[PDB]
């Protein structure tokens, strides 16, 4: 039953907070940065390694200042949370191919009201 | 998909480890006991951002042990069925497709891809490509996919792909 | 290489190569190695040749590491060294000690002379001892709870310039002051007599005097006689500076200038 | 706000010198110089006469609220 | 261990009383 499609998860994953993977990635460097330094401490494992390799591969924007406007660009609309998350990570071109990736974009919105965030998007990226 | 909940546990610390490092101790208890692991409620943990406070520690009677019933809040990435992400492919086999969507490898068999894709096992780097040679998808990229289905081998999450909707390929 | 499987090519110079020596056919000892070579350690390797066996260099029974000097597997050879080379003012010092034998070497160094030493009450601790006076000597149990991070570990050239450098001027400081005493350590028994036996020769002017006990380093003691009734008001001296009724000041002569305007009340 | 005793029942002092002299015996800290004794019960004995057990009591009301004490704040019999 | 805390000790003041009128040396220049 639990399908992300048709906006749909357990009360407890319903009150959660959306990260970007930008964020997730300043995050974990931040973190890195910290446990790094303080000598006589354990060492990061390889489940950290892997994912800041995996979110270092698809940062959009370095630039804290540029997630804070993305997001409070797209707060200000009545979309759920999770529609926060995928819109703003996978950055797609026209309004059509954001709307077949995400079901639920379908009949939500106008044409031109989802094509002019993703271009805003597109070029908030750096 | 990466989410920064609020989350609790309790932790017996013996009692050699009283003294002035008593909070310090149970922090880096705390921090060597939920980072990589996984569960079947929340999903699968990746670290520790910060810890909201340290319960008071009530001694069990009869025993040294006492249990401190601490919040954290740390993120955790449960992927669900139906989303969708970019991840990096790892490996082209006749079999299927090996990726890589963080702490969770998930896997595409030739079934889901379309019948345009064909193989390329005389080339020396398995690859797929068109009957017109024009894109092409090899390892190392950047390549879409969708969680059809979600799987946990006893704290190893292990979800599964696909590729029938279009859209889905080099951006 | 066919039987033993070890050839002279795998083992080179330099390398330390066991040789378990198990017996001696006349000086030396001729024993097995770990790849089943016939290790034989001549006199050389034992420095004894009209003398008893080296047994001291090559373990006798056992397996004795050796620099490896020599491939001689196939010849029934071991060139294993039985030598252990052949394998191969303000004056802050170091300490790779107990307590008792310790206090052995600290006498000698005049005042100012820093040294650290581990600590013997737990674990990843430290004690740093500064010279304070004649005997005197403050043993910081650094964790004198002395709060301090993990990261100086690394480096400990700031902990004695940041809180024993200053602190050693000021107790110093002390130490060239007029009326200075010592008193045999400063024994309670023995500082009270001389307040009474001072005042009879001047009835009129009450002088003081400053002295430092032995068994509770960094407590200095300051007495005065109001009246034909002895007092006693201790003082401990900060890492910043000291602390007198609870104040701290920046300079020493700070205590000492509002120390003389102050004993005036009938308290 | 506290309206318990603030004197220490037989019960709470037994109590807290056997939950000590446990914990003593597991190689624990202790909060008082030893003149040269071993038994724990009897080093906990004298950190309690010396007030520096680093223990704090919970006295459950019967309708359901509680008032933490600490063994150096209320008053001790024996 | 025979070498406890020295510099965490509390130092006590002792009280008292000694109605004596002013009569004793002035102050000095801090310079």
């Amino acid at each position: 039953e639990e399908d992300a499609s048709q906006l749909i998860f357990p009360k407890e994953f319903e009150t959660a907070e959306t990260l970007l993977n930008s964020e997730v990635h300043m995050l974990l460097e931040h973190r890195k940065q910290q446990n790094e330094s303080a000598e006589d401490e354990q060492e990061l494992s390889e489940v950290f390694m892997k994912t800041l390799n995996y979110t270092a591969r698809f940062s959009r924007f370095k630039n804290r200042e540029t997630i804070a406007s993305v997001r409070s660009l797209l707060l200000q609309k009545k979309l759920h949370k999770f529609e926060l998350a995928c819109l703003a990570n996978l950055c797609p071109e026209t309004a059509e191919e954001s709307k077949a990736l995400i079901p639920s974009l379908e009949g939500r919105f106008e044409d031109e009201e989802l094509q002019q965030i993703l271009d805003d998007i597109q070029t908030k990226r750096s | 998909m990466f989410y920064h909940i609020s989350l609790e546990h309790e932790i017996l610390l013996h009692p050699r480890y009283f003294g002035p490092n008593l909070l310090n101790t149970v922090k880096q208890k705390l921090f060597t006991e939920v980072e990589g692991t996984c569960t079947g409620k929340y999903g699968f943990v990746i670290a520790v951002t910060t810890i909201d406070n340290i319960g008071a520690g009530v001694i069990q009677p009869g025993r040294g042990f006492v249990l401190y019933p601490v919040k954290y809040k740390a993120i955790v990435f449960r992927p669900f069925k139906g989303e969708v992400v970019d991840a990096v492919v790892t490996q082209v086999n006749k079999v299927g497709l090996f990726t890589e969507i963080g702490p969770m490898s998930c896997f595409i068999s030739r079934h889901s891809i379309p019948s345009e894709m064909e193989f390329d096992p005389n080339s020396n780097p398995p690859c797929y490509k068109t009957m017109d040679e024009d894109i092409v998808i090899q390892q190392d990229d950047e390549i879409r996919l969708k969680i059809v289905g979600t799987r946990v081998d006893k704290n190893d999450i292990f979800a599964i792909g696909s590729l029938m909707d279009d859209y889905l390929g080099l951006v | 290489n066919m039987l033993t499987k070890e050839t002279p090519e795998t083992f080179y110079i330099g390398k330390l190569i066991i040789c378990n020596v198990t017996g001696i056919a006349h000086i030396g000892v001729k024993t097995r190695l770990d790849n089943g070579v016939t290790g034989f350690i001549p006199t050389k390797f034992l420095s004894d040749k009209v003398v008893k066996r080296p047994e001291e260099r090559v373990k006798v029974g056992m397996t004795v590491h050796c620099r490896i000097m020599k491939i001689d597997i196939e010849k029934f050879s071991a060139d294993l060294t039985c030598r252990t080379s052949d394998l191969m003012i303000a004056h802050p010092s170091f300490h790779n000690i107990n307590f008792k034998q310790a206090e052995k070497m600290m006498e000698t160094m005049d005042q100012g002379d820093v040294i650290i030493r581990p600590s013997s009450k737990g674990e990843n601790h430290l004690t740093v001892t500064w010279k304070v006076s004649d005997g005197i000597y403050q043993h910081v149990d650094v964790r004198a709870t002395l709060w301090i991070n993990s990261e100086e570990f690394e480096d400990l050239d700031e902990i004695v310039a940041r809180y024993v450098q200053p602190m050693a001027s000021f107790a110093r400081d002390l130490l060239n002051h007029k009326y200075y005493q010592d008193c045999s350590g400063g024994d309670r028994k023995k500082l009270e007599e001389l307040l009474i036996k001072t005042k009879k020769e001047k009835p009129t002017f009450i002088p003081y005097f400053i002295c430092a006990c032995k068994e509770l380093p960094g407590k200095f003691l300051l007495g005065y006689q109001p009246r034909g009734k002895p007092r006693i008001e201790y003082v401990t001296v900060t890492p910043e500076g000291f602390r007198y009724r609870g104040q701290i000041f920046p300079t020493v002569n700070g205590l000492f200038r509002w120390f003389k305007d102050h004993y005036q009340d009938p308290v | 706000k506290r309206i318990t005793t603030p004197y220490m029942t037989k019960y709470e002092r037994a109590r807290v010198l056997g939950t000590r002299a446990l914990q003593i015996a597991m190689c624990a800290p202790v909060m008082v110089e030893l003149e040269g004794e071993t038994d724990p019960l009897l080093i906990a004995m004298k950190e309690l006469k010396a007030r520096k057990i680093p223990i704090i009591i919970r006295r459950y009301l019967p309708d359901g609220s509680y008032e933490d004490w600490g063994v150096d704040e209320l008053i001790i019999s024996d | 261990g025979a070498t406890p805390a020295y510099g965490a000790w509390s130092p006590s003041v002792g009280s008292g009383m000694t109605p004596g009128a002013a009569g004793f040396s002035p102050s000095a220049a801090s310079d």
